[PDB]
């Protein structure tokens, strides 16, 4: 799994891959890991599918009740706090890394990270899942604050493509959603139009020379392609 | 003795249930609901006697969820306790079955809360009529249809084409019965339905109404949500009535 969320000027972008696997076999190649918690607040889910589905549903139930009781739309910080409490009270019996992100008019676009263990950290961007390890350096080199909404969608699509080209446990579609004061905008990129993969990178077109033909010299040239 | 607890009198009746219905009129306000072709509307008196009260904090209308509204008529704090229990019920239903509760199902669940107190001793009946409003889907074509359901203190639960509840309800119902004879309410437009509801209020109160004296709620085929209608939209229905 590869998940992330990034803040921009006046909102957030969430992004993910679409693969669910038992280790070496793909059970679903088109999962949806961006789960809605309220009109402008979403989470990204990693770890056990069963545990994350169950805690997202419970968090959403509590936010809907709260919103009816106050007659106002909820803030991102309230969703993060409710979710944190469920992750922390159940930490020994679950496998879950969560990112909560969204837009509200008090604080604008906000991103919170809730990793294994149940801590809660407020950031400018967050990464999660098996594929995150491939992206720390990509962001350290190429991320800046103050990107526009279109810059930020394009950047997150590229980041997800890099992680899934190297991580066997990620793959498939790239899903994104952008949350701001207007309406939410979702997008799905198919593998055939991915912005990066190893299979089409020209520096990996020519094969390594592992199988040189039997020769009278120690010079290494080409791979054998036909029987002698 | 039969006057003080829930046991039967010799004629087969329950007096605490009769007296809980007088609590509904004692409160002194009148409500009217009506269903037309594409919507359901509810008109209730907004009473702010004291000049120092902040009018936007006094309401008889509340959302149970996004798509269902209530109007309370009778003893006001009793009605707020039933709003909280209904909210809880609608949220348990959604957890268990994974979909929002239909308005006919919710009304029946609240009607069962009431029946339990007519049959067990020691908790006072709630002296209110609750009216529930919302759109419901047909299984045949998938089209949506508006509904009104009322729940009374005895635990009775019923659906209406139009209903008046509260002080002078007898005179306001008579009035709507006459008007029904012309055209069934399910053929009418919003405007024509509204002119009948506002005329019934006025006739029964024996007074003239401004927009600030009524608060109005609505659900429609166009927008399922239960929402308060803006004062400007009400003014134009009253203006339209004053002409004719």
């Amino acid at each position: 799994t590869t998940i992330m969320a990034v803040a921009f000027k006046g909102g957030v972008v969430l992004a993910a891959d679409s693969r669910t696997s038992t280790g070496t076999y793909v059970v679903n190649r088109a999962s949806n890991k961006l789960t809605k918690l309220a009109e402008k607040i979403y989470c990204c889910r990693s770890g056990s599918a069963a545990d994350t589905q169950a805690l997202a549903e419970q968090t959403a139930n509590y936010l809907e009740s709260y919103e009816i009781d106050t007659s106002k739309p909820v803030n991102v910080t309230t969703a993060a706090n409710i979710f944190k409490k469920l992750c922390y009270m159940n930490k020994w019996n679950i496998s879950a890394g969560i990112i909560v992100a969204g837009y509200d008019p008090l604080n604008g676009g906000s991103v919170y990270s809730i990793p294994s263990g149940g801590s809660c950290v407020k950031l400018d961007y967050a990464l999660g899942g098996s594929g995150s390890i491939f992206l720390y350096s990509f962001f350290d080199a190429n991320y800046k604050t103050g990107m526009s909404k279109e810059e930020c969608v394009c950047f997150c699509q590229r980041a997800v493509a890099h992680a899934y080209s190297r991580d066997g446990s990620s793959g498939g579609l790239i899903r994104t959603i952008a949350l701001h004061q207007g309406e939410p905008e979702d997008m799905t990129i198919p593998w055939t139009k991915t912005p990066y993969c190893m299979e089409k990178d020209p520096k990996y077109r020519d094969l390594a020379v592992q199988n040189p033909p039997f020769s009278s010299s120690a010079k290494i040239t080409v791979n054998q392609s036909r029987s002698e | 003795f039969d006057k003080y607890i829930t046991v039967f009198s010799p004629e087969g009746s329950l007096y605490q249930v009769e007296y809980a219905f007088k609590a509904v009129t004692y409160a002194g306000l009148l409500t009217v609901a009506i269903r037309c072709k594409d919507a359901v509307l509810v008109f209730t008196q907004h009473n702010v006697p004291d000049r120092l009260m902040r009018p936007d904090t006094i309401t008889s209308l509340h959302n149970i969820n996004k798509d269902i509204g209530t109007c309370i008529t009778g003893r006001a704090p009793d009605g707020k306790s039933l709003v909280q229990k209904a909210r809880q019920e609608a949220s348990e239903y959604k957890y268990r079955y994974g979909s929002p509760i239909p308005v006919s199902v919710l009304a029946k669940r609240v009607a069962d809360m009431a029946q339990v107190r007519t049959q067990h001793a020691g908790l006072r009946l709630m002296g209110v009529v609750m009216t529930f409003l919302g759109m419901e889907q047909n299984d045949a074509d998938g089209s949506w249809v508006p509904q009104i359901y009322c729940v009374d203190p005895a635990g009775w639960c019923g659906s209406y084409h139009a209903c008046a509840i509260g002080k002078k309800q007898i005179e306001a119902n008579a009035f709507l019965e006459k008007k029904q004879k012309n055209a069934p309410f399910h053929t009418l437009s919003q405007k024509d339905a509204a002119m009948i509801a506002l005329a019934a209020l006025q006739s029964a109160l024996g007074a003239s109404l401004k927009a600030t004296d009524v608060e109005v709620g609505r659900c429609s085929v166009e927008d399922h949500c239960f929402r308060r209608v803006p004062d400007e939209d009400v003014e134009e229905w009253l203006t339209a009535l004053a002409e004719a």
